[PDB]
DNA sequence: GCAGACACTACGAGTACATA
DNA sequence: TTTTTTTTATGTACTCGTAGTGTCTGC
């Protein structure tokens, strides 16, 4: 028996609609720890998780560790039904082929169930290393995705380097480079703005730009934004949504071009 | 000043004393300039034959350099040419004068076989309404891709092919203005591979002098790859007078010896059987087969096989045509 | 200023100075003399006095309301689904004083260019406005306009001018410029016109500009002798299986510098029209499009019309 | 340490390392000093070096800082259509010549747009590269690469110069595969390399893929000629034989009993022209007899490469060679 | 679970024929510097357990863990259309002939996406990742010329198992640039071997003369091969050599089809035989398996002196048809040519 | 070495904004006297002449003359996230093609580096004939700007007019005419709100609406635009900007054609 | 000073057709 | 005396519906 509650209606309502246009499907594991979603996309280049913990549920009963396997073209249709300010309740029994979704309508007067089939997917975790990383940024999230979509105008991919000055994002393209640069940014009131750096060893890498206006969907889930960078590790992308848990995006990179002698 | 530019653009007419060929054409649109009595014209030919260099050699004639951006609107097939910029930048530049100075405006419309009908439609009345005003140049390669009623509206001259007579002594100018060592036979070679074109000319020209050095026959038909008339005569003769195997290992090893495609010895055969003295039952067989094995050879086909076809449409008919007596 | 050329300059002012057509161009006349004249929609080839008649006859009509009396739209204009409603029905509407028999001219020059649907809208505006307001359509292609709108016209229809009307044209305009001319120069620019007085005034102004003087020399230096009737001998040639002169006459047109599109439209223009048997047609039809769909493929070479032309006079030996 | 195949380890860096091409290698050297480069148009077989001569050529002109800003690289991999050419093509065309190569070699003074497998571009987006070509060319260059010249308009061949890549011939191609077989520590005996060089019929990225299989394959020893026969897909002698008896013999069950036998073991029926093309241009045939079969087997190639089904094909060149082999018994 | 998936091999020494095949394709794949490779064969002959072969060697056991992802192209019309996707962690499989004339829509973006892009886990995956592009022979010449300049970049890091029928269907280009490997199908012997084997596995006794029997009705498709002998113990489970074995039904109604076209030779008969081939093609069945069948079963009823005849114009209007776009029209001319000369040889 | 500065970021977006459905691409001349641009329209009828001084600028250094061809699509894109309080840099070098704007965000914290491509256009250039006008009016921008779009809405080519007494503006349209005559307005208590005749001889010429009508989006640069009018030169709209330079926009008359009768 | 309402153009989207 | 439906692959043109958005009115 799965039987979960939410606090709060738009967490759905705000992580679903990064993952409309990214992943074909939604992979729930069910544990006593929390829920755990890892999802890679068609194309093998980005990978989503999601660990929602036990402690933030308003309720969570799991007795078996369960997984459920759930698309998104008719999840994406039920959640504009669902309201924002409700309560959402997820339910699914140990032998039943679906799962039902109970909150209240949007008029306020009647509750809503909705069920969807769950598909029977046959995948396996990939496994992330937890590699030390060789740059590690913090970002505000708004920010970020206003970076991320300035540069759209321009290249199709972008370009990331982390040096200790900062973070600079480039967009070659036929129009012409687009540089910005973000540093030092502890002399502010909110304490989201702070753009500082944590690690040492510079990285340029260049990414796509698709999926990283993707990942900027889901900014007003957190306040703050963590970049993670290696030689060779794919860009992580970490979310810390509220207190119920945290999101990690993989984006990996492109292939470099021989520039060699 | 030196350049790095290709001899088709480093070497272009810009004034119609330096063109050729189109002598009575050139004279009636200099009197056209000079007695400014310039009509709608309609420049059609095949390509290389000049006559963008003609119509802008006649813009340069008729208008200063300080007034040159205000009085010529040139648009060809890389500009959109839709039927919005014929009701657009096209209409208000033919219904309004000039900025600087009093004259009548020049639209060139270069590759005019590109445009849609649509547009075509909508630029009739632009031409007849505003006749005082403005003068529009259609050029085109194809006059079957240009409606009628535009057709009626321009007086047309056709730019036909270059003559190789007058071919040469182009040809020894841009010879004298490079620096180029070349023999009677290869500007002979230049003036038949080129086949009525300046731009292959130059083009062959530039690239045999920056393979070799020289411009011989040798030298122009190894960079082109072209066969020589000997070797043609010598596949002929082998076809037309021995039998299926010796005549295979015989032009087998000629193209392998020289680097010989199929295509180029297909032309020139093509060429020939029209001169050598066929009965006309002979003749349609061979131009029959030598049209399949030409339209075998646009796709993925081996070449072996196409060219031991070629060597069978002539040992069909050899019985034939020594039995005919 | 800038003197006109002869096709603008000899533009003709009143509905005697046209040639060509003389029943349809007679009545015409009649009917600007009189007035109450009904709808009228002419269709014809190019270069026949199409929108000279029906600007002659909106002149002569409305004299000097021609500036509010009378709308005049063309393919430069917009003349969409958005204009029959709008600008179209507010002028047929529009109140205008004229003299008994004189009517509001809306003139739709070349009609072929309005679309289906803009030719429906036209339908009812035509039928309700017609006591104050007429239409004078000119066209080259009379399938174009749908049969409603030439039900609602009187449906003229312009022949092409023959060499004498074309003659006197040239006549006057030589008498005019002082054009010092030959018959035989004459006889080449009506050669060179094919029916076309736009093609005729301009091939002699060409040569007068020129040269200066008109004989036949002197007008095919810069004009040309027209393509279907030297192809005509070539299919005349491929029915007889004689391919010697069919390639003659190929090559002959190939060294002239014409496409192998354009000489391969003049012979399906040719065979379309041809005097021979209707299966033999249909086959020549067939081998035709069978080469040109290898023409607009990539291959197009001296080779593969002449093995178009082998195949036409295989057609004639294979019963 | 990654692996990479032996098709892009050995492609030409330079162009002194273009094989047998010598009048467009010659070209190119002779640009690369400072002479005026025109507009090229390369057209060949497959595996010739068509790419990889405009390649060497543009990293030797431009070297690896302005790669990216001299050459754009426009393949039927990405769309080409009208308005790709309208925008794309002559916003780069239009572009300043800018940067300087700081190794202290020189660099020319335009830029080289490489449009290659220009087949693909239709008749209209040809039409719109044109007075590109033209008006541009003083701060541009233009490089079309094609298999089929006839693909491509009147007017762009006009204005490029032409170069057609031969099929590298026995000698060179045979010096190039021992050089990479010395190269690559593989021992390769004269037979093998020379039924290799045979195979591979002027294709050298298709000698260079079989050199590299061969050897792993084998494991690195030895290469022979079984090996070679093994990887090549050359039909055995047995089966040419037994479809010549079958043919000979008349009768139309034995026909179809070898062509179902040939179709079932898989050979390629491009591979079976070939060979009974082979035999039959080498035979005692009379004229005429191999006249019309060489006819057939010419119209039965173009109709493979049209993609007809190979089986009907097949059993179509086998009725002629049947009807010809059985008219003279 | 079928026969035809229950006992298929794992790994390549698993395999029960071609094993000096399978041998040379371990060796081949070892190093990871292989080329591009296309396999090609008759149907049934055991290519794509091959290709599984290869990419269980190349990769861990985690191949075999398969899903299904659909992914939404935009035409350059803008027509959405969605493909689906067989999909594991380290290859992917793509029939892009779904996507009909949109197939090169699929090459030049979704595939480019693959190549352009590396790998996420480096240590799990290999350095680079397999794409198994399924029927190329169906592809049209415009995905197969996009093909070519992404299998020449991107090899290092992405290679390309491309499987086909024929090789004449793919265009000289794509085949210069991969290794072709010919799977030819499994003989008599081995197909009785098979047999032998899947009954003793499970449990079953299996005659030498309805082994014989079934691969050849089979004509050497090791999976039709299969499903028959599962339809025979389903039947009739004590294995008789006489024991009927169950045929498809279209390869009935093709026969009875030709011996409408024999029976009669009238525009009438003409009539009900383009009827006949409308219920072919409305049953997908592909129109040049309708002109083999047509032709194996025409050729049984004509003499010695018409057959060659009767295949030349089958092979000329299986090329009209390919050439075309129509098929009802092709192969009624073909009907329509071979009563005219069927009509000719009986009154003559 | 070429560095422009601009002091606020509001006059060049003006600029770009006026000229954007205009102007096909920004030459813009570079000297030690200021900034000059001398650019057609597509379709060969209108010309801009637009001088910037080098005392408007914050700070203006050029060592050689430049003149750098751009395109103005992509520099719409770039000034469009450009913000109006902001100081804006232009660099250029000596021999290469990157235009720099170098600005800051509307946040006010990170910096942005916008490069662009410069053009190869190489065109002759137009000689402004400097002469005497025979009618020059002094009238209020935004009065022009409402007079425009009043008479956009009757006819499509409009009839200015001016003489002694005024200037004055006719539409004869579809619905009808449109007679617009506005004189001696300098009675106000405002000083941009005036209509000042300074010339003699009257001229009566027929425009484009559209032209005029894109001419009059210079409007916020200044408020009081200069009119010159003569029978043969062409229009004349002259924006004097405040301390940074003027705008001169050049409309060539249409062909009319009197009625035969 | 800031929320509601008015028309404005840019843009997405569907459909037809392309010859003599 | 007899009528239902979406494929062909781009390029262009037409027509209609929708959505940011600048500006005006009002308390
Ligand atoms: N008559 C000529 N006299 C001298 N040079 C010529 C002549 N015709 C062509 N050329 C050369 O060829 C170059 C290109 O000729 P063009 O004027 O472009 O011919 P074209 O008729 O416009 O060909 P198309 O139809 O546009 S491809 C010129 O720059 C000259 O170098
Ligand atoms: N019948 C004619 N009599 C005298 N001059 C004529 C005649 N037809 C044409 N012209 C001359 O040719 C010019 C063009 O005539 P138009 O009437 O514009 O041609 P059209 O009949 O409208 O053909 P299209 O289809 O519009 S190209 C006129 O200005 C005259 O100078
Ligand atoms: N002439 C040559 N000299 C040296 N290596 C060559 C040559 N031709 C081919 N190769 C090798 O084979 C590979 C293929 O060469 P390409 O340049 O791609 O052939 P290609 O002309 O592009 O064939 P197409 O037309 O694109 S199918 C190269 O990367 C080299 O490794
Ligand atoms: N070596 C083998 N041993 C046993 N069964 C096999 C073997 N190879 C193939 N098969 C069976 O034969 C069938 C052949 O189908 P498949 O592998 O898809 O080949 P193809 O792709 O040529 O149709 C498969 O269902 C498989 O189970
Ligand atoms: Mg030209
Ligand atoms: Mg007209
Ligand atoms: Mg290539």
């Amino acid at each position: 028996m799965f039987e979960a509650r939410l606090v709060q209606g738009s967490i759905l309502k705000k992580v679903l609609e990064a993952l409309k246009d990214l992943i074909n499907e939604a992979c729930w594991d069910i544990s006593s720890s929390g829920v755990n979603l890892q999802s890679m996309d068609s194309s093998h280049v980005s990978l989503v998780q999601l660990t929602l913990r036990s402690e933030g549920f308003d309720t969570y009963r799991c007795d078996r560790n369960l997984a459920m396997g759930v698309n998104l073209t008719s999840m994406s249709k039920i959640l504009k039904c669902a309201g924002n300010e409700d309560i959402i309740t997820l339910r699914a029994e140990d032998n039943a082929d679906t799962l039902a979704l109970v909150f209240e309508a949007p008029n306020q007067e009647k509750v809503s169930d909705y069920e969807m089939k769950l598909m029977d997917l046959d995948v396996e975790q990939l496994g992330i290393p937890e590699q030390e990383y060789s740059c590690v940024v913090k970002m505000p999230s708004g920010e970020f995705a206003r970076i991320c979509r300035d540069l759209s105008h321009i290249g199709d991919a972008v370009v990331i380097s982390c040096a200790k000055d900062g973070v600079k994002f480039s967009a070659s393209g036929e129009l012409g480079n687009g540089n910005i640069k973000l540093s030092q940014t502890s002399n502010v009131d909110k304490e989201e703005e702070a753009v500082t750096i944590e690690m040492n060893e510079p990285v340029q890498l260049t990414f796509a730009l698709r999926y990283l206006n993707f990942f900027t969907k889901a900014t007003p889930l957190s306040s703050t934004v963590t970049l993670s960078m290696s030689a060779d590790v794919p860009l992580v992308v970490e979310y810390k949504i509220a207190d119920m848990g945290h999101l990690k995006y993989y984006l990996a990179p492109k292939i470099e071009d021989e520039e060699g002698s | 000043k030196i350049r790095n530019l290709p001899w088709v653009e480093k070497y272009r007419p810009q004034t119609l004393n330096d063109l050729i060929s189109h002598q009575d054409i050139l004279s009636t649109i200099q009197k056209f300039i000079n007695e400014d009595r310039l009509p709608h014209l309609l420049l059609y030919g095949p390509p290389g034959t000049g006559k963008t260099s003609t119509i802008l050699a006649c813009a340069k004639q008729l208008y200063k350099d300080k007034e040159f951006g205000s009085m010529v609107l040139e648009l060809n097939a890389s500009d959109d040419r839709g039927i919005d910029i014929i009701r657009g930048p096209i209409l208000s530049f033919a219904s309004t004068r000039t900025i600087f100075k009093k004259g009548f405006k020049l639209v060139i419309l270069d590759e005019a076989d590109a445009m849609t009908q649509d547009a075509q439609n909508a630029l009739r009345r632009v031409i007849e309404k505003f006749t005082e005003n403005t003068r529009f140049c259609l050029i085109c390669n194809y006059l079957s891709k240009i409606i009628p009623a535009l057709q009626s509206r321009c007086t047309r001259f056709r730019f036909g092919p270059l003559t190789p007579e007058l071919m040469v002594p182009r040809l020894e100018h841009v010879v004298e203005e490079e620096k180029v060592d070349i023999s009677e036979d290869g500007m002979k070679a230049l003036v038949t591979l080129s086949s009525g074109d300046m731009r292959r000319a130059l083009n062959i020209l530039q690239s045999t002098n920056m393979a070799f050095g020289k411009v011989t026959e040798e030298t122009v038909y190894t960079c082109t790859g072209h066969p020589l008339k000997s070797d043609i005569a010598n596949i002929l003769d082998w076809m037309l007078n021995q039998d299926f195997t010796t005549a295979y290992r015989n032009i087998t090893e000629l193209k392998t010896l020289k680097g010989l495609a199929l295509h180029d010895i297909l032309t020139e055969i093509h060429l020939f059987v029209h001169r050598v003295d066929f009965p006309s039952s002979v003749r349609i067989h061979l131009l029959t087969k030598m049209a399949d094995i030409e339209y075998r050879l646009s796709v993925g086909t081996n070449e072996k096989i196409q060219l031991s076809s070629l060597i069978a449409a002539f040992q069909v008919t050899r019985d034939l045509i020594v039995a005919e007596a | 200023h800038y003197e006109l050329p002869w096709v603008e300059k000899y533009r003709p002012v009143k509905l005697n100075e046209i040639v060509g057509n003389e029943d349809t161009v007679s009545r015409l006349e009649v009917f600007a003399r009189e007035g109450n004249v009904p709808n009228i929609i002419i269709a014809g080839p190019p270069g026949t006095g199409k929108t000279t008649s029906i600007l002659c006859l909106a002149r002569a009509l409305l004299g000097p309301a021609l500036k509010d009396a009378m709308l005049e739209l063309n393919a430069s204009n917009d003349r969409g689904i958005d204009v029959v409603r709008n600008k179209i029905k507010m002028f047929a509407q529009q109140k205008v004083t004229l003299p008994k028999g004189r009517h509001k001219i809306i003139i739709l020059d070349e009609a072929d260019s309005m679309t289906d649907g803009a030719q429906q809208a036209l339908r009812r505006t035509m039928e309700i406005y017609s006591k104050t307001t007429r239409f004078a359509l000119a066209c080259n292609a009379s399938d174009k306009i749908i049969e409603p709108i030439q039900s609602r016209c009187a449906v003229l229809r312009y022949t092409k001018l023959t060499d004498a009307q074309i003659l006197t044209r040239l006549m006057n305009v030589i008498e005019k410029e002082r054009v010092p001319y030959t018959d035989d120069g004459l006889e080449a620019i009506i050669f060179t016109a094919q029916g076309d007085m736009r093609q005729a005034l301009n091939n002699l102004q060409s040569t007068f500009s020129g040269f200066g003087f008109i004989n036949s020399e002197n007008v095919f230096k810069v004009c040309d002798e027209p393509h279907p009737l030297l192809v005509k001998e070539m299919i005349q040639h491929c029915v007889n299986a004689n391919i010697d002169e069919a390639y003659k006459i190929l090559a002959h047109l190939w060294h002239l510098g014409y496409s192998p599109e354009d000489i391969i439209g003049n012979i399906f223009r040719v065979c379309k029209t041809f005097q021979m048997a209707e299966y033999l047609k249909l086959e020549f039809i067939k081998e035709i499009g069978y080469t040109h769909m290898k023409i607009a493929e990539g291959v197009n070479s001296l080779l593969q019309m002449a093995g178009l032309l082998a195949r036409l006079c295989q057609k004639t030996m294979a019963p | 340490a990654k692996p990479v195949p032996w098709v892009e380890k050995y492609r030409p860096k330079c162009v002194d390392e273009v094989a047998f091409q010598e009048e467009v290698v010659a070209v190119l050297k002779k640009s690369l000093e400072g002479a005026d480069l025109p507009n090229l148009l390369f057209y060949g077989p497959p595996g010739t070096g068509k790419t990889s001569t405009i390649l060497a050529a543009a990293r030797e002109l431009f070297g690896p800082e302005l790669f990216r800003l001299r050459v754009l690289e426009l393949n039927a991999s990405d769309e080409r259509g009208i308005q790709v050419v309208r925008e794309k093509v002559k916003n780069f065309a239009q572009l300043t010549v800018s940067g300087s190569r700081s190794d202290g070699k020189p660099c020319p003074p335009f830029k080289i747009v490489i449009l290659d497998e220009a087949d693909s571009m239709t008749s209209a987006a040809q039409a719109a590269l044109r007075r590109t070509m033209e008006k541009e060319s003083k701060t541009t260059r233009f490089c079309l690469i094609c298999n089929y010249v006839s693909r491509i308009i009147e007017p762009l061949t006009s204005r490029c110069s032409k170069f057609r890549f031969k099929p590298l011939s026995d000698k060179i191609q045979q010096q190039r595969l021992l050089d990479i077989a010395k190269k690559e520590n593989v021992k390769i005996s004269d037979e093998g390399i020379a039924y290799l060089v045979k195979v591979s019929e002027g294709d050298l990225r298709k000698a260079i893929t079989f050199l590299q299989s061969a050897t792993r394959l084998t494991g690195g020893k030895e290469i022979t000629e079984k090996v070679i026969t093994d990887i090549a897909g050359v039909i055995p002698a047995e089966k040419i034989d037994g479809v010549f008896a079958a043919c000979q013999s008349g009768s139309f069950d034995k026909l179809e009993a070898v062509v179902k036998d040939l179709i079932d073991e898989g050979h390629a029926a491009t591979q079976l022209v070939n060979q009974l093309h082979d035999v039959v241009v080498e035979n005692n045939l009379s004229d005429k007899q191999k006249s019309i079969i060489t006819e057939k087997l010419a119209e039965v190639d173009k109709c493979l490469a049209d993609g007809a089904d190979e089986h009907l094909q097949l059993i179509s060149l086998c009725a002629t060679v049947m009807q010809q082999l059985s008219q003279n018994c | 679970s079928l026969w035809v998936d229950k006992y298929r091999p794992c790994s390549l020494g698993r395999l029960d024929y071609h094993k000096e095949q399978a041998a040379q394709l371990r060796n081949l794949v070892q190093c990871g510097d292989f080329p591009h490779l296309l396999v090609y064969g008759p149907s049934g002959a055991g290519k794509k357990t091959r290709i599984m072969c290869i990419l269980r060697e190349l990769y861990g056991v985690g191949v075999e863990k398969l899903r299904i992802e659909h992914q939404t192209i935009t035409t350059p019309s803008k027509k959405k259309i969605e493909i689906s996707t067989i999909a594991s962690n380290y290859h992917l499989e793509v029939n892009p002939s779904d996507a009909g004339n949109s197939d090169r829509v699929v090459i030049q973006e979704m595939l480019k996406t693959v190549a352009q892009s590396q790998q996420l886990e480096t240590n799990s995956q290999r350095d680079f990742k397999v794409v198994l592009l399924t029927e190329v022979d169906k592809l049209t010449k415009d995905a197969q010329h996009a093909l070519r300049r992404t299998m020449e970049k991107y090899m290092s890091t992405c290679r390309l198992i491309l499987c086909c029928n024929s090789t004449s269907k793919v265009i000289p280009p794509i085949r210069s640039r991969c290794l072709a490997v010919r799977v030819p199908a499994p003989s008599i012997e081995d197909i009785c071997h098979v047999l032998s084997t899947v009954c003793k596995k499970e449990g079953l006794n299996l005659p030498s003369q309805l082994a014989h029997r079934l691969a050849e009705k089979s004509c050497r498709n090791l999976r039709k091969a299969l499903l028959m002998c599962e339809a025979c113990r389903v039947q009739q489970y004590p294995f008789t050599a006489d024991q009927e074995i169950p045929e498809t039904d279209w390869e009935v109604y093709l026969r009875e089809t030709a011996n409408a076209i024999v029976s009669q030779q009238t525009p009438q008969r003409l009539l009900e035989v383009r009827g006949r081939l409308y219920e072919l093609l409305t049953h997908c069945i592909p129109p040049e398996i309708i002109m083999k069948g047509l032709l194996s079963e025409l050729l049984h009823n004509c003499d010695g002196q018409l057959k060659g005849e009767v295949a030349q114009m089958a092979a000329y209007y299986e090329h009209r048809l390919q050439l075309g776009s129509k098929a009802i029209y092709h192969l009624e001319a073909f009907v329509a040519k071979f009563m005219a000369l069927y009509k000719k040889f009986m009154e003559d």
